[PDB]
RNA sequence: ACGGGGAAUCAGGGUUCGAUUCCGGAGAGGGAGCCUGAGAAACGGCUACCACAUCCAAGGAAGGCAGCAGGCGCGCAAAUUACCCACUCCCGACCCGGGGAGGUAGUGACGAAAAAUAACAAUACAGGACUCUUUCGAGGCCCUGUAAUUGGAAUGAGUCCACUUUAAAUCCUUUAACGAGGAUCCAUUGGAGGGCAAGUCUGGUGCCAGCAGCCGCGGUAAUUCCAGCUCCAAUAGCGUAUAUUAAAGUUGCUGCAGUUAAAAAGCUCGUAGUUGGAUCU
């Protein structure tokens, strides 16, 4: 059972704080070195720039090739897989260009499809996708 | 409607000089100089660099 | 491996032109059309399966 | 270091669940009985009595002689009756929570040009107070959502700059007699 | 990790943030040492050292924006070399001078408040309720739609005198004149298998291209892709990424569990810690 005594505050706080670092979430957060894995360094989006266009096939229950892109970042120099969302739109994207790389959603796990990705992308070259997209910008030089 | 303030003096050289010398100007008793503000502070910078006599040449 | 398909089923759509039509309401008037559409005016029905989209 | 003030409210809620029919369905009625533009008109209302019961609430919870209920509690059930809400005989502070939503929007200016007869509809309200033909006792008023107090009811007219009221013509009876 | 006042989130308990306008602290590139003064270890004061870096006749001399502007760099991430001491106050010998403190404009979809993008009437029908009628049908009693049908009524957005505003302006308010019939003064962002509101529509593609937070969809009728039409959710906003809170009674003090699902030390002793029977009007 519980100590329930009046005099027990800390054999109970300093248990709490023992047995919070067996919560999952807890200890990625509090420990501090998925923060130091993390390319982003905990921001939200970054900017870099592409190396090569690199096809990524699918995972097994289906097939397809995702279209994905390697860029390597420019603030600390980290490499990533990033994805490219939508069709045709690896057409869009050169070699060497600004890539502005957003997360997918589920925040380090890859989206269900596509082996170890993390990472789409908004931006090329300070224009959006969805505008070079749905044709509302083109793509200058 | 429209509501605003108003003062009367007793006498136009007690109104001379008790009131704010904006609205002075705007009854034509009052003449502001013509210099802005950078353009003296300009100047009191460059009159600074100098000694007692010329310190009135810099203009 | 290839990445030469990249636009394939983008571009091999027909382009389609969208229809000219006239602009729907805004505002309060969009809502006032949709309590009129739904809660005004009953159609005699008795299984409900007509959706507001229901073609057929 | 300014000269400013930096205080503000939020005026309504997004509720917890997005759709579900019977509150989508619930809302949309009392957006076409009461000529609403959009749903925080209905979120806004829904909100300050969110407020106003959970005030009554806690006052509930406290001493039926407590002077902080006494005071505080007659104040409340104060302006509500000054805003046409509960009654004169029903003034006490059990029956704070025996209040609607359609209780209050019964009390906004749309809605007291349309129940008046000034409109001839609660939608051509909307348009009136908007188009500045409406004043309160001396005060063109721009704004539907506006509380009509209980003494505030019985003289809104016509806002004598007005067509209405006061009979000088808008743009469109002037360019009419232009021509003929 | 500058600390509080505080903030977000919450049934109750709680969790998380507080570089940031108020209070206290600290430092003016990093250290150190001083002169003056009532008050400084002052940096819009000095002296050195270290690191940067400016001018030059090469001998020398002059620095310190984490002040207001503005620039470079850095980045996902942040504004004008504007005007004024008129307000608020401060300083000085001082009713009089000065103050990038501060105020006023500019940039400003951080965020918050109000709030347009239509309204009414008559006909064309379709309707569908109340009434008469065995039904048929009739109604002047209502309501709804489609009317690129008619109809003049009311308008702001905008252009723009003047007044007001103000230090001088601008904005707002106030008022002349002009300014509304639908491809114009044209509302867009996401979606339509489920969760989750809303198509078993049409055309194309045919494990490809793609969608999809998750489950899944896609191999010739694809309700899930690419398009058209439709309709639905929010609405001047609405998607996405990330940190965080509730959901989480999946951190459990309230309030979790430990036979078999993850889990009780092999066994006892034992200091600290925790808890301790009555009984004293």
């Amino acid at each position: 059972g519980k100590c329930r005594g009046l005099r027990t505050a800390r054999k109970l706080r300093s248990h709490r704080r023992d047995q919070k670092w067996h919560d999952k979430q807890y200890k990625k957060a509090h420990l501090g070195t998925a923060l130091k894995a993390n390319p982003f360094g905990g921001a939200s989006h970054a900017k870099g720039i592409v190396l090569e266009k690199v096809g990524v096939e699918a995972k097994q229950p289906n097939s397809a090739i995702r279209k994905c892109v390697r860029v390597q970042l420019i603030k600390n120099g980290k490499k990533i897989t990033a994805f490219v969302p939508n069709d045709g739109c690896l057409n869009f994207i050169e070699e060497n260009d600004e890539v502005l790389v957003a997360g997918f959603g589920r925040k380090g796990h890859a989206v269900g499809d596509i082996p170890g990705v993390r990472f789409k992308v908004v931006k090329v070259a300070n224009v959006s996708l969805l505008a070079l997209y749905k044709g509302k910008k083109e793509r200058p030089r | 409607k429209t509501t605003g303030f108003g003062m009367i003096y007793d006498s136009l050289d007690y109104a001379k000089k008790n009131e704010p010398k904006h609205r002075l100007a705007r009854h034509g008793l009052y003449e502001k100089k013509k210099t802005s503000r950078k353009q003296r502070k300009e100047r009191k910078n460059r009159m600074k660099k100098v000694r007692g006599t010329a310190k009135a040449n810099v203009g | 491996g290839s990445l030469a398909r990249a636009g394939k089923v983008r571009g091999q759509t027909p382009k389609v032109a969208k229809q000219e039509k006239k602009k729907k309401k805004t505002g309060r008037a969009k809502r006032r059309m949709q309590y009129n559409r739904r809660f005004v005016n009953v159609v005699p029905t008795f299984g409900k399966k007509k959706g507001p989209n229901a073609n057929s | 270091p300014v000269a400013r003030s930096w205080v503000c409210r939020k005026t309504y809620v997004t509720p917890r669940r997005p759709f579900e029919k019977s509150r989508l369905d619930q809302e949309l009625k009392l957006i076409g009985e009461y000529g609403l533009r959009n749903k925080r008109e209905v979120w806004r209302v829904k909100f300050t009595l969110a407020k106003i019961r959970k005030a009554a609430r806690e006052l509930l919870t406290l001493d039926e002689k407590d002077p902080r209920r006494l005071f505080e509690g007659n104040a409340l059930l104060r302006r509500l009756v000054r805003i046409g809400v509960l009654d004169e005989g029903k003034m006490k502070l059990d029956y704070i929570l025996g209040l609607k939503i359609e209780d209050f929007l019964e009390r906004r200016l749309q809605t007291q040009v349309f129940k008046l007869g000034l409109a001839k509809s609660i939608h051509h309200a909307r348009v009136l107070i908007r188009q500045r033909h409406i004043r309160v006792r001396k005060q063109v008023v721009n704004i539907p959502s506006f509380i009509v107090r209980l003494d505030s009811q019985k003289h809104i007219d016509f806002s004598l700059r007005s067509p209405y009221g006061g009979g000088r013509p808008g743009r469109v009876k002037r360019k009419n007699a232009k021509k003929g």
